[PDB]
RNA sequence: GUAUGCAUAGGC
């Protein structure tokens, strides 16, 4: 039957500069053939190790890889900021070539307040009779955070949707998207568009608004 | 200069087929093992297939076993992904590699793959292409001001978005698109860029919507709120 | 546990 990789932890957090290690378990006897990737966010995995302990070409020494029976481990030994990625197992040794279910690596950095801006709708959207409302949580951390449309103290729920960016590479931070869609009419209707921003570097919630109409 | 490109992803409605390229460039497709490998929305890495196109051997994952077939072309150095009975959960980013087939591969170990496409997306789905339409974030915080596009109700997936034609990198982020409940496709993208150059320097979004053959320039500049001219 | 190059390819 086939080969499962059972990779854990399923994710995990840690500062620049710690070791980090993930494990992988083949449920059969893969007899040393694993490789480890590293995939970046919406890009083709790369290789980093493909024996058990080989390094591939061109791969930093801070990665390293080793076995005991079944049980295999890679190594981060000084996490950096460009770690932060998802790290898989595969077993080469018989098919099909079975990938461990994965682990995404965040790295730590000390808190950072999200810069706030709020869009009203374009003239242009307005005349197809639709009216969307973008609030902009920009470059913060850790990644929890609230946004909490108000139009005209009237809080809204249910119309709106947020994206969240992958963790930056670099300076390790975090960037949100808010979404208030309204039909022109519901738009035109009132006055104070609003975003209320709830995260911990803030001492005391964030609003950025604006009123319809207004230049 | 080894490098393989993926084609042929794309919107497919269920019960259809799709015949993925994996075309191979700086070396021959009889000299390494060639592989697909399928990743769902938020999903981990699904190996699917391979080829050795030297013995022609393949073997196939039970999950597309029986409507997928792989065949390699010599002549165009390419290697094909046959996909029959599409179904819904076969949507994903579907990807080709390799691995060289060396003396170590064979009486040892090395089969990592060294060498991936892109990807492609393959969606199957019932519902119909769609353009979006792209909207201005216009600038109204600190020495810094933000503005950005919003590329609204488009399907399927991608749309890609450049700014300045690609020139202006550092500052941006493009979000992650969003579904709506009417089933279009929303994202937003965004630039940080100095207050002081609002005035000086140009702001192009450069969309991009290939399955429906959509390209938008939109420049955003902030609103003019006189009116006593 | 070493050559992600070659090669009737089970060899160099």
């Amino acid at each position: 039957s086939d080969i499962q990789m059972t990779q854990s932890p399923s994710s995990l957090s840690a500062s620049v500069g710690d070791r980090v290690t993930i494990t992988c378990r083949a449920s059969q006897s893969v007899s040393s053939a694993v490789a480890w990737y590293q995939q970046k966010p919406g890009k083709a995995p790369k290789l980093l190790i493909y024996s058990a302990s080989s390094l591939y070409s061109g791969v930093p020494s801070r990665f390293s890889g080793s076995r005991s029976g079944t049980d295999f481990t890679l190594t981060i030994s000084s996490l950096q900021p460009e770690d932060f990625a998802t790290y898989y197992c595969q077993q080469s040794y018989s098919y099909p070539y079975t990938f461990g279910q994965g682990t995404k690596v965040e790295i730590k950095r000390t808190v950072a307040a999200p810069s706030v801006f709020i869009f009203p709708p374009s003239d242009s959207q307005l005349k197809s009779g639709t009216a969307s409302v973008v609030c902009l949580l920009n470059n913060f951390y850790p990644r929890e955070a609230k946004v909490q449309w108000k139009v005209d103290n009237a809080l809204q729920s249910g119309n709106s949707q947020e994206s969240v960016t992958e963790q930056d590479s670099k300076d390790s931070t975090y960037s949100l998207s808010s979404t208030l869609t309204l039909s022109k009419a519901d738009y035109e209707k009132h006055k104070v568009y609003a975003c209320e921003v709830t995260h911990q570097g803030l001492s005391s919630p964030v609003t950025k608004s604006f009123n319809r109409g207004e230049c | 200069e080894v490098q393989l490109v993926e084609s042929g992803g794309g919107l497919v409605q269920p019960g259809g087929s799709l015949r993925l390229s994996c075309a191979a460039s700086g070396f021959s497709i009889s000299s390494s093992y060639i592989h697909w490998v399928r990743q769902a929305p938020g999903k981990g890495l699904e190996w699917v297939a391979y080829i050795y196109p030297y013995y022609g051997s393949t073997y196939y994952a039970d999950s597309v076993k029986g409507r997928f077939t792989i065949s390699a072309d010599t002549s165009k150095n390419t290697a094909y992904l046959q996909m029959n009975s599409l179904r819904a959960e076969d949507t994903a980013v579907y990807y080709c590699a390799r691995y060289y087939s060396s003396g170590g591969s064979y009486y040892r170990y090395s089969r990592g793959f060294d060498y991936w496409g892109q990807g492609t997306l393959v969606t199957v789905s019932s519902a119909s292409t769609k353009g979006p339409s792209v909207f201005p974030l216009a600038p109204s915080s600190g020495g810094t001001a933000a503005l950005g596009c919003l590329v609204k109700d488009y399907f399927p997936e991608p749309v890609t978005v450049s700014w300045n034609s690609g020139a202006l990198t550092s500052g941006v982020h493009t979000f992650p698109a969003v579904l709506q409940s009417s089933g279009l496709y929303s994202l937003s993208s965004v630039v940080t860029v100095p207050s002081s150059s609002l005035g000086t320097q140009t702001y192009i979004c450069n969309v991009n919507h290939k399955p429906s053959n959509t390209k938008v320039d939109k420049k955003v500049e902030p609103k003019s709120c006189d009116k006593t001219h």
